[PDB]
């Protein structure tokens, strides 16, 4: 349920996002801030320090994929469920990630946007992004519902 | 909180400096707009932008957080009266501390270019989670 | 998504439930165990002690309504969303109850069923009831989604 | 935990008596069936009904909970090694302690007709929440 002003807030900011970087930043911070999530990324090699996490090329590459799916949801705000269906099967039925972590990654992304855009990330812009990341998290959790 | 976490929270505190009360009010506004269920705890407030009441309340919240950081190894004692208030009188749902804490982190991110590194983000998250643990320790 | 065996577990137990009592028991225990929920029930009068809560006639009466809605969901397991639509508007848009409390009340109901049925409330029967109360909680939270 | 809470948890502990390890295994089985995401922490277990491994593990869990109740005013110290294990080695998601705690309460409800009163339910919930708080205090 985004209003047109909420939609404007979201798309005008997203146009400015570096899509090669921001997803790795959010995934890396998830792994640093919520370290239990490292359980799913054993194959990624050195996660021993925050610098090792943030500089790990597999974290950056994987985060690029993660952000690509966010971008696909931003383009389909009225059908997030179909947009996220195969990813919901993957994360829920195959990986068994607790869906609370979908909420945490969304909020980490919000922090990354706040850090990159500073004052431009106003309280109304944040509110619109909170609706988007909650909608993406609920769509990704559909197979638990 | 580890020694490094205390170091990092202190770095952030010192950079925020005398803006803390303004940033507290901004974090409250972020919470009310992003999580409108939290508004019902403030029915007698005007929560509009520029509200003197939100400005005043954000200074109170900031002062409590600075008290907690100044007494970081004794936070249960430092925050005891506020823990009583939030659980017994205000009946704040524990979920809501996660919402305010997120909004406090976003506010810091929006004002701390250099300092909001991944490590300092983690340290601030742990500090706010520890404050929240004390403030939800008194339901009865 | 209940299987037929899950459906059998649920309906065979529910047939035995005292619908005049169990909802008041679950609502009373919610108010005792998660006392912040008393915030929504100021008009109910004496909630000062667990005996006062459990013996309060308004708690019993209100719990009877709450259980009536659970019973309606058990009869419509493939359309919980429409079943709970007006209650979702009420709880989300008018009352602003955090939907975590829908999960807590569901789990309290599970504890009440375990206490009343004892060994008959087997681990598989509990699992089936957990799917039902999660589905009811997600349906009631639809207006937040 | 209030004095009454300590009293109530002790009532429950004493009634459960020497069944505690059996009830721990039942609570684990309840969790695996009700919350299948928790199973992935036990890939090398056979989680089928009657599994010797679940029986053995439930005795360990029960022994840890009894240690925590026996040292209820010093639980951070009593559970320190287990807090390290669950966060650092096992990477247990904090959500999962809420799931096991609920299953432990349901198990007690299913075996404690007289004792699982509303007040004792509240006391056991607070005790398990306090144990969970310690067991999630060491992520780093
Ligand atoms: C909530 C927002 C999330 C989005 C949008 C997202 C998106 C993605 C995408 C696009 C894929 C690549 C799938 C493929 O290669 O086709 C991926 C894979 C994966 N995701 Fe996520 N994800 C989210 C959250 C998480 C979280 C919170 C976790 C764990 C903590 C996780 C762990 C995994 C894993 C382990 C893989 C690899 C799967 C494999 O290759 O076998 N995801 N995710
Ligand atoms: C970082 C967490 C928090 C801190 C440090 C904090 C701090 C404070 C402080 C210092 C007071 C003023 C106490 C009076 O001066 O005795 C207060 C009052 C209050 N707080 Fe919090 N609080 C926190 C989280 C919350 C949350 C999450 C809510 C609800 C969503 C909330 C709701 C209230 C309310 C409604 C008041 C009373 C306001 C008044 O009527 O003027 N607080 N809080
Ligand atoms: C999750 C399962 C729940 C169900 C099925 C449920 C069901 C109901 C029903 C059937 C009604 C009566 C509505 C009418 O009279 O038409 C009611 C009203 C209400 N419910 Fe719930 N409820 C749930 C959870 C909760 C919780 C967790 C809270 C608060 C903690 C809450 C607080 C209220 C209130 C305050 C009313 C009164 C509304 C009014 O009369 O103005 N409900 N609920
Ligand atoms: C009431 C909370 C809990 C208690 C008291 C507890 C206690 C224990 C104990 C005593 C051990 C054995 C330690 C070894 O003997 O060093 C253990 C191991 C473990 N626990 Fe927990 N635990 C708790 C919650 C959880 C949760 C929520 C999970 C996951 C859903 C979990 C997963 C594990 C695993 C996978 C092991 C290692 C098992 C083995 O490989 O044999 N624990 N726990």
């Amino acid at each position: 349920h985004l209003t047109p002003e909420e939609k404007s807030a979201v798309t005008a900011l997203w146009g400015k996002v570096n899509v090669d970087e921001v997803g790795g930043e959010a995934l890396g911070r998830l792994l640093v801030v919520y370290p239990w999530t490292q359980r799913f990324f054993e194959s990624f090699g050195d996660l021993s320090t925050p610098d090792a996490v943030m500089g790990n090329p597999k974290v950056k590459a994987h985060g690029k994929k993660v952000l690509g799916a966010f971008s696909d949801g931003l383009a389909h705000l009225d059908n997030l469920k179909g947009t996220f269906a195969t990813l919901s099967e993957l994360h829920c039925d195959k990986l068994h990630v607790d869906p609370e972590n979908f909420r945490l990654l969304g909020n980490v992304l919000v922090c990354v946007l706040a850090h990159h855009f500073g004052k431009e990330f106003t309280p109304p812009v944040q509110a619109a992004y909170q609706k988007v990341v909650a909608g993406v998290a609920n769509a990704l959790a559909h197979k638990y519902h | 909180l580890s020694p490094a976490d205390k170091t990092n929270v202190k770095a952030a505190w010192g950079k925020v400096g005398a803006h803390a009360g303004e940033y507290g009010a901004e974090a409250l506004e972020r919470m009310f707009l992003s999580f409108p269920t939290t508004k019902t705890y403030f029915p007698h407030f005007d929560l509009s932008h520029g509200s003197a009441q939100v400005k005043g309340h954000g200074k109170k919240v900031a002062d409590a957080l600075t008290n907690a950081v100044a007494h970081v190894d004794d936070m249960p004692n430092a925050l005891s009266a506020l823990s009583d208030l939030h659980a017994h009188k205000l009946r704040v749902d524990p979920v809501n501390f996660k919402l305010l804490s997120h909004c406090l982190l976003v506010t810091l991110a929006a004002h701390l270019p250099a300092e909001f590194t991944p490590a300092v983000h983690a340290s601030l998250d742990k500090f706010l989670a520890s404050v929240s643990t004390v403030l939800t320790s008194k339901y009865r």
